[PDB]
């Protein structure tokens, strides 16, 4: 999916505010909960994933396991709140050699490990809310010799508050950001 | 299966190995013919019909100590290809053993190391016997251990190096060959156990009550230390403590891997009957500074990690009760960041005694391999020894003409200061 | 054949050696000559 | 006196080792000079053969 | 900046202290390294406490070399090679003891591939003491093997000193400063013999490990 | 028809479990060869709890042996009662972990886990109605503390409805047998709090005082301590194998002794111990065993139980005894010293009886205690941790095997969380 429906510039894959937020995302919980909570500092409804175990509860953008996703953009931007807890996200890409490489960042490790199939990453965050700019092309060029083509899976399995995760072609700061993508509104 | 490969380099390497391989033959009953009249599989490999060969190579540039074994009483035990000889010696020259002469013979050395490693199923480690104060023992051993680290990874190297004493030594150029070997024995050897010459002369003079002993009596109780640290693989015991236990428990930081050695019961035949070989007695005697095989004062430094290798009828309680009294004594000081300091291995075989040997047949024995910060005091003795000789650059043109540049002395001395500054870094309390 | 009888003899010798090693291990794995828990004498277990 | 003795000792030793290595270079020169006439005549033989 | 059981109150906030102890320990390690370095007189990266990544990349080089050796450098054992290659599965039975009560060691070793639990190239991008190295990791190219920049700097320094003609070991009153093997470029990884061995086994080394990653970013 | 899989990891687990099967074979009448030679039918009624029937009517133990060094299995196999075990169950390695938790749990032990889990899965699926998996190992070592806890984590994912009886020895307080005891103990306890259902805590030093003060063995050998440990392990499972007036299986003990899901570390002790100089003067009665049961010197744990309150204690009595003597003695031990018991759980004592005493004794009892005084043990090891952790000493051997230093901070912050709730439950009061 998402190959023909290509939009110039930004491509929003999941937005929390709306009539139905979990429109395309599959859900999975085990000793945890998914809960749409309006936070305190932003006073806006954001989705929240909580669980006592990181690997048990997750949400994946492709609902069926056989189906795949397609975005040619080399940037993935997620706006998440730092809960002072474990965070973990995972992005699978299809490289030049038609190979599936899974970059998996987490908060519970401090050293990066590059296995031939899966690369594991540390993540350090600031105090409050945050946006993370996962550079797909740069990260796959650092990890392996090949180059980015498309992203097949994106999956957060964590204890976090998500809103406005999307794909970008290049770095775009506040003054050139589109109307509804701010979450700050200066 | 537990299988070790021992390498003997230099004129001290064979002569220790001559006393070593005398003892392993009696332990498993192997005759000098090579025929026994499953525990032998570590230091011996079965060959054809009832013949056992040692898993060792005796390599030395000088042919004098090699063909003495070839004409000696063990002419049938060793494989003739294992005994590697050369034309001329290194002649107390580290540059000769590492650049000029040592290049041609190290290719033939690895041809039999590869052959020995392929025949045996599971390697457990390497046992190197050499003297860093000589030419072949240091220079050719520096090249050989450099091969074994770059080729045979993850297999531990046990270093038994005869080291010069400040009080007396038998060569003028002892500071040069020992300083130049320091780079090889730092990065390449995983576990290095030090030995000193006249520190073990005083063991024979005081404990064995012999006034004029020689190298033959010197190396026999070296073999007591070597056999006791490897005895856990050969024979069953309460605490089976293998070779890989030494590397994981006796070194906290990967370049300070230098440890001492001490054999507790060193008694003659006539002193054996009067004195009571209590476990609390031998453990107290082992930790005594007199019983160390290198001149160290453990009162000067602090213990870092201690391994105790018990043999004979040692119950697991008397090892605990004796070492609990060790910690309570004030004269034994441990380093502050290591509360758990002791490693205890209990075996179930009394030590064998060679016919004609000085040592008596004892029921119990202790061989302690211990890490201490007083080991850095040994290198401080060699430091001012080297710099005073290097100030006027005496005995240098022998090294310069044999391939080495004059600059190689500079980083070798400055590598030794990295070893000294490491020992008084780890000894500093926080 | 005689090879089969020789194999049986080698197996019996193996059994004897294993019995000797088991006797050694039991004799130096039990300290006192009586059961620690119960009042029972200590015997080498044979069947 | 001691300080000048130090520096003259160092100058003496460096001069001696310079002369030693110079003589080693002379020995190398006179030892590998013998390969020059044979390669000359073999090159001339090659040229005449072609 | 500013009802429930005791076990639940522990369990809910326990992961916050799970996070917090690591940066507490990192600050503690930084201050211990600084105090030790000032006490002994050497650089913090030069200290013996911070030799962990060096041993890690040494272990990775040894494991990659052992799994990427040819058959004869790995071992020419006639039973091992043949009975491993008898079928598509590579396992050898090593007997132990007599035939009556025998035990078996099932050695599985597939050449040309690292084991799944062993195939990992681990480096640290967060510890600041490895920032000059650009991320302390395993390098399989001969040019960037070991510590090349410090070795080149030391070679330039010793060439400049030799050209200037100065004498360094003249006086016994001055003790040499204690720099490490990694500082002089004379560590285990910077050996010419690993350089030539990696050069001679380089093609199958790259067959096992495709790319050396730059762990800085 | 309830049945337990035995898993022995490491040098400690093999040596203790070799002595453990000596008691079980003698209790059920299984000879050294393996064949049944019991003299009572009640022994043969429940053999399928631990033994699988093979050809010839002899029974092989349901035991899986694992260690990365071939030295330990040579002693187990060639030793007495060593021919009963199955050589296929002897799943074992060659290289040797060598006191390193990283080698046993991540790198070197992992190539053998798919082999040991294959033979455990074969033993588990073949048998009919499982109880759990009894595992005997150490915590100061690295081969059994490392590879054993990897199986415990892995076997919890495959079977989450079954329990994990773990008999793990801890570092001794007075002595260290390995230099890296605080590394391996903290890194394994954290791997046991979320995986193991219930934990029995042992140590060498507490058994040394038992062998000297009570049994009067001045030279207590390596198997004399294992005999005392083996008598405890048989006493835990006594109601399964044999009938009784009050039978209590493994699940009844854990539902009673565990008030909260992480307070599952227990101290144990065998009650009828006396020297041969005092055998003929001891009057073996329910008051006499109960007096020896609750004494601190009888416990097989280094922590002194007088320092903290027993959250829950259980006793597995054996022998032809009256229940009221069992009832009134454990009622009396609560009332005489109620400060040493917790107050917000009424009736702390779980009492159960088995009508068949062990061979050679007319009466026996096995005691389980969930005392908060065991927090002194975890406090000592964590104190030995931070002394060694603050200098990175003996740490590159652990991080050289791919381990991050996060798992060190992960381990002790669960250890510090474990000792924190033990302190808070003791201090807590009702009304
Ligand atoms: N412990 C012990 N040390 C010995 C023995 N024989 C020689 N040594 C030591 O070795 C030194 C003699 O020089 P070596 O190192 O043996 O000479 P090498 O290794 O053969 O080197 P080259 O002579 O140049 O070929 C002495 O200073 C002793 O310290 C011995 O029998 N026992
Ligand atoms: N009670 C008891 N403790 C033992 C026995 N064998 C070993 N231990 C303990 O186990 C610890 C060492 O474990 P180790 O042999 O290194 O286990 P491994 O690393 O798995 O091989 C020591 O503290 C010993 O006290 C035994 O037979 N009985
Ligand atoms: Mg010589």
């Amino acid at each position: 999916m998402f190959k023909n429906a290509f939009q110039s510039g930004f491509l929003s894959v999941l937005y929390s505010i709306g009539s139905k937020p979990l429109e395309i995302w599959d859900k999975q919980v085990s000793n945890g909960h998914i809960k749409r909570i309006t936070d305190a500092d932003i006073q806006s409804s954001v989705l929240e994933i909580m669980g006592q175990n990181v690997s048990t509860t997750y949400i994946t953008c492709p609902a069926d396991p056989n189906k795949t996703l397609g975005i040619k953009l080399p940037f993935l931007v997620l706006i998440i709140k730092n809960l002072n807890k474990y965070f973990s996200f995972e992005v699978q890409v299809l490289d030049d050699k038609n190979v599936r490489r899974r970059f998996r960042a987490s908060n519970y490790q401090s050293t990066t490990r590059v296995k031939p199939f899966i690369c594991t990453m540390p993540m350090r965050l600031d105090s409050g809310w945050n946006q993370i700019q996962f550079n797909l092309s740069d990260f796959t060029r650092r990890a392996y010799g090949t180059n980015y083509i498309e992203t097949l899976r994106v999956q957060v399995h964590a204890n976090c508050r998500i809103r406005r995760i999307y794909f970008s072609d290049r770095l775009y700061s506040e003054e050139e950001l589109p109307a509804e993508f701010k979450l700050f509104l200066p | 299966m537990r299988e070790v490969i021992s390498i003997h380099i230099g004129q001290a390497g064979i002569q220790v190995g001559n006393a070593c391989w005398e003892l392993y033959c009696l332990e498993h009953g192997i005759q000098p013919d090579g025929q026994m009249p499953d525990a032998f599989n570590t230091f011996f490999s079965e060959t054809g019909a009832g013949k056992h060969v040692p898993r060792c190579i005796f390599l030395d540039l000088e042919p004098t100590v090699v063909d003495e074994v070839r004409t000696g009483t063990y002419r049938q035990l060793f494989h003739p290809e294992q005994l590697i000889s050369g034309k001329e010696d290194a002649a107390n020259n580290f540059a000769r053993g590492h650049y000029t002469i040592g290049k041609e013979i190290v290719d033939l050395a690895l041809d039999r190391i590869r052959k020995l490693a392929d025949n045996c199923t599971g390697l457990q480690g390497f046992l190197v016997f050499n003297a860093v104060g000589g030419g072949t023992g240091s220079g050719l051993g520096s090249l050989l251990l450099e091969r074994l680290s770059v080729d045979y990874g993850k297999k531990s190297k046990l270093g038994f190096t005869v080291y010069p004493s400040p009080q007396v030594s038998t060569a003028v150029v002892e500071p040069y060959n020992s300083v130049l070997s320091t780079h090889s024995l730092l990065e390449h050897t995983d576990v290095a156990v030090m030995l000193d010459n006249e520190a073990i002369y005083d063991i024979c003079r005081r404990s064995l009550d012999i006034e004029r002993p020689t190298y033959t009596n010197l190396n026999r109780l070296i073999a007591q230390v070597i056999s006791s640290l490897t005895a856990s693989l050969r024979f069953d015991g309460a605490l089976n403590v293998d070779i890989t236990e030494f590397q994981t428990n006796l070194v906290p930081y990967p370049r300070i891997h230098f440890m001492l050695s001490s054999y507790a019961p060193i008694i003659s035949a006539e002193k054996a009957y009067h004195e009571q070989l209590s476990v609390a007695e031998i453990t107290n005697a082992a930790f005594e500074p007199a019983s160390m095989m290198v001149k160290c004062d453990p009162r000067h430094g602090k213990y870092m990690a201690c391994c105790l290798m018990y043999r004979g009828d040692v119950v697991p309680k008397d090892v605990n009760a004796s070492v609990a009294t060790i910690k309570t004594k004030r004269t034994i000081q441990f380093v502050d960041w290591c509360p758990t300091g002791f490693k205890c291995g209990i075996n179930y075989q009394p030590p064998t005694v060679v016919p004609g040997g000085d040592l008596a047949k004892v029921q119990r024995a202790v061989c302690m391999i211990s890490n201490s910060t007083a080991i850095g005091e040994i290198f401080s003795r060699l430091d001012h020894k080297f710099d005073l000789m290097y100030a006027k650059r005496a005995f240098v043109h022998w090294y310069v003409g044999e391939g080495m540049e004059e600059g190689e002395f500079s980083e070798a001395r400055e590598d030794l200061a990295a070893l000294e500054k490491d020992f008084e870094e780890v000894g500093a309390e926080s | 054949s005689s090879g089969g009888q020789q194999l049986a003899a080698k197996d019996t010798a193996v059994k004897e050696a294993r019995q000797a090693r088991a006797v050694n291990l039991y004799s130096k794995s039990h300290s006192v000559s009586h059961n620690i828990i119960t009042g029972e004498p200590i015997k080498f277990p044979t069947a | 006196r001691k300080e000048r003795d130090f520096h003259r000792m160092h100058h003496k030793r460096v001069a001696q080792e310079k002369n030693k290595l110079l003589t080693d270079l002379r020995r190398l020169k006179e030892h590998y000079a013998k390969y020059e006439p044979t390669i000359l005549e073999l090159k001339k033989k090659y040229e005449t053969l072609m | 900046r500013r009802n429930r059981t005791i076990a639940e109150t522990m369990r809910v906030a326990a992961d916050t202290r799970k996070l917090g102890k690591f940066e507490q320990q990192q600050a503690k390690w930084d201050e211990v390294s600084s105090t030790l370095a000032y006490r002994v007189g050497r650089a913090p990266t030069e200290l013996a406490m911070q030799r962990g990544p060096a041993w890690r990349t040494r272990a990775e080089l040894t494991e990659l070399l052992y799994r990427a050796q040819p058959r004869d450098a790995r071992g020419s054992n006639p039973d091992e090679v043949w009975t491993a290659s008898l079928r598509d599965a590579w396992e050898r039975i090593l007997p132990l003891g007599s035939i009556f009560s025998g035990l078996a060691i099932k050695i599985r070793d597939r050449p040309g591939e690292l084991p799944a639990t062993r195939a990992a190239r681990v480096g640290r991008p967060l510890d600041p003491l490895l920032a000059p190295l650009g991320g302390g990791g395993t390098t399989l190219s001969p040019a960037t093997l070991g510590h090349p920049a410090a070795a080149a700097a030391h070679a330039q320094h010793v060439a400049t000193l030799a050209a200037n003609g100065v004498m360094l070991g003249a006086t016994t009153n001055k003790p040499p400063l204690g720099r490490s093997l990694s500082a002089r470029g004379r560590a285990w990884e910077d050996s010419e013999m690993l350089k030539q061995r990696v050069a001679e086994y380089g093609t199958r080394l790259r067959a096992l490990a495709p790319h050396d990653p730059d762990f800085g970013a | 028809m309830r049945e337990i899989v035995h898993i022995q990891g490491g040098q400690c687990g093999n040596q203790i479990g070799a002595k453990f099967w000596e008691v079980v074979s003698d209790e059920h009448g299984i000879d050294p060869t393996g064949t049944y030679h019991g003299d009572s039918d009640l022994q043969l009624e429940r053999i399928n709890v631990y033994f699988n029937e093979a050809t010839g009517g002899r029974y092989v133990p349901r035991a899986i042996l694992m260690d990365l060094e071939p030295g330990t299995m040579d002693s187990v196999r060639s030793g007495p009662y060593g021919q009963i075990f199955r050589p296929d169950n002897f799943v074992f390695g060659q290289t040797g972990a060598g006191n390193n938790w990283a080698k046993g749990h991540y790198t070197e032990g992992a190539e053998l886990i798919d082999s040991v889990l294959d033979v455990v899965r074969k033993e588990a699926e073949s048998c009919d109605c499982l109880q759990g998996f009894q595992v005997c190992h150490s915590l100061g070592g690295g081969t059994g503390s490392g590879m054993g806890t990897l199986l415990i984590s892995k076997i919890r994912e495959e079977y989450p409805d079954r329990m994990m009886l773990t008999f793990s020895v801890v570092p001794s307080p007075k002595v260290s047998d390995t230099v890296v005891e605080p590394y391996n103990a903290t890194l394994s306890v954290h791997q046991l709090v979320e995986n193991a259902d219930e934990c029995m805590v042992l140590d060498n030093e507490a058994l040394y005082d038992i062998c000297f003060r009570t049994l009067k063995l001045t030279t207590p050998t390596f198997g004399d301590l294992n005999h005392l440990i083996s008598a405890v392990m048989s006493g835990i499972t006594c109601c399964l194998r044999f009938p009784g007036q009050l039978n209590a299986d493994l699940r009844k003990l854990a539902v009673n002794l565990i008030p909260f899901p992480r307070l599952h570390f227990f101290m144990v002790g065998f009650t009828p111990l006396t020297s041969r100089g005092s055998q003929q003067y001891r009057a073996l009665t329910v008051p006499e065993l109960t007096q020896q049961m609750w004494d601190a010197k009888n416990m097989m744990c280094a922590a002194d139980p007088r320092h903290g309150r027993y959250l829950t204690a259980s006793a597995l009595f054996r022998g032809r005894m009256s229940t009221k003597e069992v009832d009134e003695q454990m009622l009396n031990v609560q009332n005489k010293n109620s400060s040493y018991f917790v107050e917000w759980i009424p009736n702390n004592v779980k009492s159960s009886v088995c009508d068949i005493p062990p061979k050679g004794l007319k009466m026996s009892a096995t005691f389980i205690g969930n005392s908060t005084a065991i927090q002194e043990m975890f406090k000592r090891v964590s104190e030995q941790f931070t002394a060694m952790f603050r200098r990175k000493a003996f740490l590159h051997w652990y991080t050289g095997e791919g381990m991050d230093e996060m798992e060190f901070t992960e381990a002790e912050s669960n250890m510090n969380d474990l000792v924190s709730e033990y302190q808070q439950y003791q201090d807590a009061s009702a009304e």
